């Protein structure tokens, strides 16, 4: 019970949440606003009943030593149909199933290799069937590239595509990532299913609904 | 010993610190504290170092009997301490803590006053009830009358507490003011399910049994007012209003209260 | 517009029960006045609201304006906590004047040497005579040289001394002036002696005519009063003054333009001391700032050049230790001159006392900070900040209502021209706070006047025959058998001019000084 | 709610207590009794 749930302090940065809390180890906050800080002593760690509604910027920042502000990489991308949010699909990518394939979808989401979902768009979204996406150089799903070059097989094809929310890699699976929102187990054996989202399955249906007639892209991503 | 010198000195985080006075945890008292100095000197505005040389200083300093250099020592480096930890409010309740160890009330009044500065509006509350304690531990109420003035200019909800205090340190008259502009309000939550009777029936009988502190106001208008206020209770303030009579020496305006206490 | 509400409640219950005709439902002509004097009913709420409020008037005050009892008991030698130790700065121009200017009583000077009998001195009042004086020294104001301004210059009599000798002391005292004794001297004096010896003390001045208010006024800016605890709110602020200002947002711009520079400077020696940080600090910063880094180095300054020593120290040893050499460039090197010790210690002290007063200056600007609005900056320049505060009675009447709502308190009252103040004008500005909690603030209460003097302008002949409503408290206060300081020497005017006009007063001199000049040696041209 | 709870605090931090000049040496001497009598409270505990 070391991590914080401190929350009313987009404005603010890391050294700005952890000056208040120096020494705090780990200080990763989240896309909406909220942040949670963790120390790695016992002594430093209750901040909670010590710094309480901080002035962090000029704001108050409550302090709740607890999880209520909130392995398998979870993608989280904030996919934005149009001009406006359409949710953020924080797509727990399967590592167990198929961890090449989950570990390209979360390093595109994170855009640490120059390119990825964060701010391409997704150009093959079918109905129910599939959402396709994640190709950085045509944005058609014709380009894209893996890490290990322009074209990189699947790893497994041991889960499947049984729900909403559940992300394969599209195609011979490149940077092109495919979202499913119901049964896609025609597509078995051609695209290896590589997620499924607990969090974001709304964000799924709602890009799925839309897909294309909007631009659906995640120009706010990460791991 | 020379080796972990020679690491402490060369490291600068608070865990190595704090593993060397761990490592010399005996009674080097002078020289731990000169060290704590050098320490803090090279280091500021770490609060779990700044936390563990007050907490230490206020452990080892109790041989000192009421006024000595050692507390002189103690308060200076409270405010060297309150330097960079005026924000935190735990440094704050430790010297107000160890200010009524000592016995000071003005002081303890202007670290108080100083600490209310320091905290901007949020962290108030964790240095205000130990303000209330402290006003409760000196019987005189010439402070605790501001004081509890800036609490209710502060937090409204606590009207009661000042209402027992004064009813305790013989204010009857401002008790009689302060019950009569808390019980007509609309909004006021006494933390005590009274439902707005319990306090028109302890401002009535602390208003009748002594009318004469309580020259200012309006005894009789008070009473009607809560009188017209109720419509299933009426008989213990109309025993109030007659008793205020009574008290007050007025036997025949109490048979008269009593008179129309049967008719209406 | 707010109706008379007693005389609505009149017009409600006369037209619904002898059924005459609804006097709020037929006007046809509205009708206004000319600024001050529509105020009288502001001077009814402020005798409404004395009324309602039950003890305003404290019990040593009680039986005086109602004239019962004793009336000497006003007077300052009937009192048990009368004040000893007395500061003048420049009431006394010299020792000699001071001698000469204190009849039946003996001065008993603690020291020998007369090159220290100098101005300021410490006189410790009550074999029974004997007056405790010891001639004190100012404190070291820096190395800046201007931060000195000019003190009084005029040779008081000793009438007019004692004038004052009453008015430092708490109570009812009067100082009766005939024209050409110059009373507004003695009472700059008064108010520089009360805010020198009690700067925490607020002194309320109110005159009734603006143009004799603002000649008040005037002459606080040559003495030794700084500004920024002056204050006079009215329509009669429009005077010679060059910076202006003097109001409620016009105090509070100039406490925020001063501590925009006093945080200047703090940043300054922050540079100088070579503090890291490079952001504008707040007042509680640098008040931490100071106890930190300026009282810490000061500490080891002073362990180091070891003041509390064996030894005499080094007088190069306060110039090569002290740590505000590049601080001090803006004033002309050097800071220390080098002839002796205690001379560079007191240079440094001087230094040092400038830093605190610049220091403390921000403490009580950390008040002003703490208040976000400025109404709330107004209110506490009104009630905390502002020591002399400047009044007519009519705005004093007017904002009477005002001044209860916003807390103002007050320590010492003084009202100029008495007999040109009206009775119900000098006790509307006598009772402009109330007591909380059985405790009454009001100590001195000065009236400056001349019972011999004008009434105030009145425009009915009837009433100021018959109902004496023209006679002043001043003259009631005289007439009652009060004990009066009469003024004796005249400085302004010739002696023969004062000898057609003496007889009116209890001994009206001559004052010789004034009249050996060359202005008053010769005589009219041409006559 | 910081806004809220700021709309109005005057006098709050202390600073016209001593205005009045009636608190300031009463507080003292109160104070001077307080610690006579901690004195002989902790020399009743010292020997014991």
């Amino acid at each position: 019970k070391r991590v914080l749930y401190v929350g009313g302090l987009e404005e603010v940065d890391d050294k700005v949440l952890h000056a208040a809390f120096i020494g705090d180890i780990t200080d990763i906050q989240i896309p909406l606003d909220y942040e949670t800080e963790k120390h790695r002593g016992f002594a430093f760690v209750e901040f909670e009943l010590a710094e309480d509604a901080a002035a962090a910027i000029d704001n108050m920042n409550e302090s709740e030593l607890f999880g209520r502000t909130i392995s398998n990489p979870q993608v989280y991308m904030d996919i934005k149909i149009g001009n406006k949010p359409a949710g953020r699909i924080q797509m727990l990518l399967r590592s167990d199933v198929v961890p090449m394939t989950a570990e390209n979808f979360r390093c595109l989401c994170t855009h640490e290799k120059g390119f990825g979902f964060k701010g391409s768009s997704f150009h093959r979204i079918i109905p129910q069937f599939m959402c396709q996406g994640g190709d950085f150089t045509n944005h058609n799903g014709t380009g894209g590239k893996s890490i290990y070059g322009k074209k990189f097989d699947d790893e497994n094809f041991i889960l499947k595509h049984t729900g909403p929310g559940l992300l394969s890699m599209a195609n011979t699976n490149g940077s092109q990532f495919f979202l499913t929102c119901d049964k896609t187990d025609w597509l078995d054996g051609k695209h290896v299913v590589f997620g499924e989202v607990t969090e974001g399955l709304d964000v799924l249906r709602q890009i799925e609904a839309q897909g294309p007639k909007q631009k659906v892209i995640i120009a706010d991503c990460g791991e | 010993l020379p080796y972990e010198e020679e690491i402490m000195r060369n490291q600068f985080s608070v865990k190595c610190w704090l593993r060397y006075i761990e490592f010399k945890q005996g009674a080097p008292k002078p020289r731990l504290n000169q060290l704590y100095e050098r320490a803090l000197k090279l280091l500021p505005c770490s609060y779990k170092l700044w936390y563990r040389y007050l907490k230490a200083r206020r452990a080892q300093v109790k041989h000192r009997c009421v006024t000595d250099p050692a507390y002189e020592d103690v308060n200076n480096c409270h405010e060297r301490a309150f330097v960079f930890m005026h924000k935190m409010p735990r440094l704050w309740l430790d010297y107000c803590q160890f200010l009524m160890d000592q016995g000071r009330v003005t002081h303890t009044r202007r670290t108080f006053d100083r600490a209310l500065r320091a905290l901007p509006i949020t962290q108030h509350s964790r240095i205000w009830p130990l303000y209330l304690r402290f006003l409760r531990s000196h019987p005189l109420p010439e402070t605790a009358v501001r004081g509890y003035r800036r609490f209710l200019k502060l937090s409204p909800e606590s009207a009661e507490e000042y209402i027992e205090y004064l009813k305790s340190s013989d204010r009857l008259d401002e008790a009689a003011q302060r019950l009569a502009t808390v019980v007509n309000d609309e909004r006021f939550v006494s933390k005590a399910g009274k439902s707005n009777y319990q306090l028109w029936h302890e401002l009535c009988d602390l208003i009748s049994q002594n009318p004469d502190k309580v020259q200012s106001l309006n005894v009789d208008a008070i009473i009607r007012g809560g009188l017209t206020r109720f419509t299933d209770q009426l008989g213990k303030l109309w025993c109030s209003l007659a008793d205020y009579y009574i008290r007050s020496g007025h036997f025949e305006k109490a048979r008269d209260v009593y008179e129309e206490a049967i008719r209406t | 517009v707010f109706l008379d509400p007693n005389q609505y409640q009149q017009d409600m219950t006369n037209t619904i029960q002898n059924g005459a005709e609804d006097v709020y439902e037929t006007f046809n002509i509205i009708m206004r006045r000319k600024p001050k004097e529509n105020n009288f009913k502001a001077v009814l709420e402020t005798i409404r609201n004395l009324m309602n409020t039950d003890c305003v008037v404290p019990d040593w005050l009680h039986d005086i304006i109602l004239g019962y009892g004793d009336p000497s008991s006003a007077h300052y030698s009937k009192m048990p906590n009368q004040i000893a130790t007395l500061d003048f700065n420049d009431t006394f121009l010299s020792i000699e004047h001071l001698k000469a200017s204190f009849p039946g009583h003996n001065v008993k000077v603690t020291v020998e040497d007369p090159a220290l009998q100098i101005p300021p001195f410490r006189i410790t009042f009550p074999e029974a005579k004997t007056l405790i004086v010891e001639p004190h020294v100012i404190p070291n104001r820096g190395p800046y040289p201007y931060n000195q301004p000019k003190r009084n210059t005029i040779q008081f009599t000793h009438t007019q001394i004692e004038a004052i000798r009453a008015g430092m002391q708490p109570g009812l005292t009067m100082v009766v002036g005939p024209p050409g004794t110059g009373k507004t001297d003695v009472a700059v004096q008064i108010i520089s002696n009360i805010y020198h010896n009690f700067p925490e003390q607020r002194t309320l001045i109110v005159t009734h005519s603006n143009q004799a208010l603002n000649q008040l006024f005037e002459k606080i800016m040559a003495l030794d009063i700084d500004e920024r605890h002056l204050l006079r709110l009215g329509h009669g602020e429009e005077e010679l003054e060059t910076e202006k200002d003097f109001s409620r947002y016009g105090r509070v711009n100039y406490v925020l333009a001063r501590r925009i520079e006093l945080l200047e400077e703090v940043k300054r020696l922050q540079k100088s001391l070579g503090v890291p940080g490079d952001a504008s600090y707040t007042c509680e910063t640098a008040g931490y700032f100071f106890l930190y880094q300026v009282m810490s180095r000061w500490e080891e300054y002073i362990s180091k050049v070891k003041n509390k020593g064996s030894t005499l120290p080094d007088v190069t040893e306060v110039s090569t230790f002290f740590p505000f050499h590049e601080y001090f460039a803006n004033a002309p090197q050097p800071i220390f001159k080098g002839r002796s010790y205690e001379e560079d210690m007191e240079i440094a002290e001087g230094c040092f006392r400038h830093i605190k007063k610049i220091f403390t200056q921000l403490e009580e600007f950390r008040a002003s900070e703490l208040l976000r609005s400025g109404l709330d900056r107004s209110k506490y320049l009104l009630v905390k900040e502002a020591k002399i505060i400047a009044m007519t009675c009519t705005h004093a009447a007017l904002k009477r209502h005002d001044l209860v709502k916003l807390g103002f308190k007050y320590d010492n009252i003084l009202m100029e021209e008495a007999a040109q103040i009206l009775e119900i004008e000098t006790f509307i500005p006598l009772l402009l706070q109330n007591p909380q909690d059985g405790f009454s603030r009001l100590k001195r209460w000065i009236m400056i006047g001349d019972h011999h003097q004008l009434p105030p302008v009145i425009k009915n002949m009837a009433f100021q025959k018959y109902s004496n409503m023209e006679q002043s408290l001043f003259t009631r206060f005289v007439r009652v058998g009060v004990p009066t300081v009469d003024l004796d020497a005249q400085g302004r005017a010739r002696a023969s001019l004062c000898n057609l006009y003496n007889w009116r007063y209890k001994n009206l001199g001559n004052l010789p000084h004034v009249q050996l000049l060359p202005e008053f040696s010769t005589a009219n041209a041409g006559l | 709610r910081a806004e809220l709870m700021k709309a109005i605090d005057f006098e709050y931090y202390g600073y016209l207590d001593e205005d009045d000049g009636v608190i300031v040496p009463l507080e003292q001497e109160y104070e001077k009794k307080l610690r006579a009598e901690l004195v002989e409270k902790w020399k009743a505990e010292r020997e014991a």
